């Protein structure tokens, strides 16, 4: 551990601290990972590791290095400049144009196609998790809620992940989770981007699920097959309906909302995967534009 | 969704021969014998159990035990902290709420203390060299279960069941990789409940001809048979339950016809 110098805290949360660091022989600058250490160690950070190690490529954070003590471990990984949420709240007078919003995406939809090809999911998709370069990159981050579904991974019953950009079929209490709750927190992040406000920023799980309802409609028997059965529906749930999306996403093209109505789609058997995603007209002119960052 | 499914198992397919122990390392470990792991696993089946763990949880185990084992000399009387450890880690990965330390230091009757357990833990780490995401016999089930016609538990319940036995003995199942296992195990029950075989499109998505799987299957079918006979009996009275639909009480057909 001695070989790094710390230069400043660049990141936060429950997981733990972030620095970027120096490599004091290399010159190479990462991003160091903190955690202290008493239950051993920490699930959250056996599963980030040992799943990171797997995935290599561009749009997936790359874990360097793990360097574990007796009473610490870091997790060394690459550097990165900031996160989506923090350049979003950066563009907020000027917007981010769409060129570099569909690159994003694009890129976002990789990274994603890739863990799920490799049975993970990411399961925690929010714009804090997502890292970007000056140089046009988009990157996943934190795994520390991921999961390997060799076999299918069971839902907690109190679900930690994000209230904002968490999937209908999990408020809705279903039994797994599955490739469809990755699309559909990209989806909301897609939309973001988008319309410089958070798409459905609900107070509790009630409210998250009316706000998704008062868009895009309440769902039925036929829309989604087996919603009426699922363990948290209700009878007493008001019927919104469907409201037209060029009104949701104004600025958006034909493609965009048809791509955006396809990652939000209910049915998480009928909502489309990020390996289709790609294929998706919306993309037919993708280009690679820089972001303008502040320090 | 189907997308991704194919990709999966190829993955699979590419990470159980790298997540695989060394088949003749028993031998080469002085002070532990094929018997000896017999009642470790056997137990971690009574462990699972009493903490309500997937049967992945243990599965997964077992593959780190092994692997361990692969390049660590250890001795007998430090066997169950390494089984310990492995179960312990295996629980972090896979279970939604893990149990606490304090209760793997409780399961072994308090032979280890708690620092001793944390300790071991911090050493499997080191020794998997962090690669936890092992492939299993389970994983395996899971993926050729979706090629069923239709969906039949007591199928499933047996295949589970017989791929669980495989855990316990060694020898001789370090001989195959777990896609092999379970191919085994998967025809075997099928053939045991519904009389059908190894399906052709299953053929098609793994490359294993039914002739293929005939060595392993024959291990199998002779494990099944002499199961009540078994010195290790945890998981056929795991398997007499409602719930596994009682498939440890079906009676193994006597000959395979192959
Ligand atoms: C948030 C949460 N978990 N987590 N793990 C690794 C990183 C990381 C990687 C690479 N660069 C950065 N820097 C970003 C904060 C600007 N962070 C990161 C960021």
């Amino acid at each position: 551990m001695e070989n790094f110098q710390k230069v400043e805290k660049i990141g936060e949360g429950t997981y733990g601290v972030v620095y970027k660091a120096r490599n004091k022989l290399t010159g190479e600058v990462v991003a160091l990972k903190k955690i202290r250490l008493t239950e051993g160690v920490p699930s959250t950070a056996i599963r980030e590791i040992s799943l990171l190690k797997e995935l290599n490529h561009p749009n997936i954070v790359k874990l360097l290095d793990v360097i574990h003590t007796e009473n610490k471990l870091y997790l060394v990984f690459e550097f990165l400049h900031q996160d989506l949420k923090k350049f979003m709240d950066a563009s907020a007078l000027t917007g981010i144009p769409l060129p570099l919003i569909k690159s994003y995406l694009f890129q976002l939809l990789q990274g994603l196609a890739f863990c799920h090809s490799h049975r993970v999911l990411h399961r925690d998709l929010k714009p804090q998790n997502l890292l970007i370069n000056t140089e046009g990159a988009i990157k996943l981050a934190d795994f520390g809620l991921a999961r390997a579904f060799g076999v299918p991974v069971r839902t907690y019953t109190h679900e930690v992940v994000t209230l904002w950009y968490r999937a209908p079929e999990i408020l809705l209490g279903c039994k797994y989770y599955s490739t469809a709750v990755d699309i559909w927190s990209l989806g909301c992040i897609f939309a973001e981007m988008v319309t410089r406000r958070a798409l459905f920023p609900g107070d509790s799980e009630i409210d998250q699920l009316f706000r998704i309802f008062r868009t895009l409609g309440t769902p039925d028997e036929v829309v989604w097959p087996g919603v009426t059965s699922m363990p948290d529906y209700k009878p007493s749930f008001p019927k919104w309906a469907r409201q037209d999306f060029s009104k949701v996403v104004p600025p958006l093209d034909e493609d965009g909302r048809s791509l955006l109505s396809q990652m939000l789609h209910y049915d998480p058997n009928k909502r489309i995967s990020a390996k289709a995603a790609l294929a998706h007209p919306f993309f037919q002119d993708v280009t690679k534009p820089v972001p303008h960052l502040r320090l | 969704v189907p997308d991704y499914h194919e990709d999966i198992h190829t993955y699979l397919r590419e990470m159980e021969v790298k997540c695989k122990p060394k088949v003749g390392y028993m031998k080469k470990q002085p002070d532990i014998t094929n018997s000896m792991r017999a009642i470790l696993v056997d137990w971690l089946v009574e462990v699972g159990e009493e903490y309500k763990l997937q049967n992945e949880t243990l599965h997964l185990a077992v593959n780190y035990i092994d692997r361990f084992l692969s390049s660590m000399s250890v001795l007998r009387g430090k066997l169950q902290l390494v089984g310990t450890a492995a179960m312990l880690l295996a629980s972090k990965f896979e279970e939604i709420y893990p149990p606490e330390v304090a209760e793997f230091v409780y399961i072994t009757d308090d032979t280890y203390t708690k620092k001793q357990v944390l300790r071991m833990e911090h050493l499997v780490l080191k020794v998997l060299t962090f690669d936890l995401a092992a492939p299993t016999v389970n994983q395996f089930l899971t993926q050729y279960f979706l090629h069923q016609q239709p969906a039949n538990c007591k199928v499933e319940s047996l295949a589970m069941f017989l791929g669980e036995l495989s855990l316990i003995d060694a020898d001789p199942y370090l001989k195959y990789l777990p896609s092999v296992i379970a191919g085994a195990a998967f025809h075997l029950a099928l053939y045991t409940v519904t009389g059908q075989s190894w399906p052709e499109s299953l053929i098609r998505k793994t490359g294993y001809t039914l002739e293929s799987l005939k060595p392993c299957l024959m291990d199998l079918h002779q494990t099944y048979l002499k199961a009540p006979q078994h010195a290790q009996q945890s998981i056929r009275e795991k398997y007499k339950n409602s719930k596994y639909h009682g498939v440890s009480l079906l009676n193994p057909p006597e000959t395979l016809n192959l």
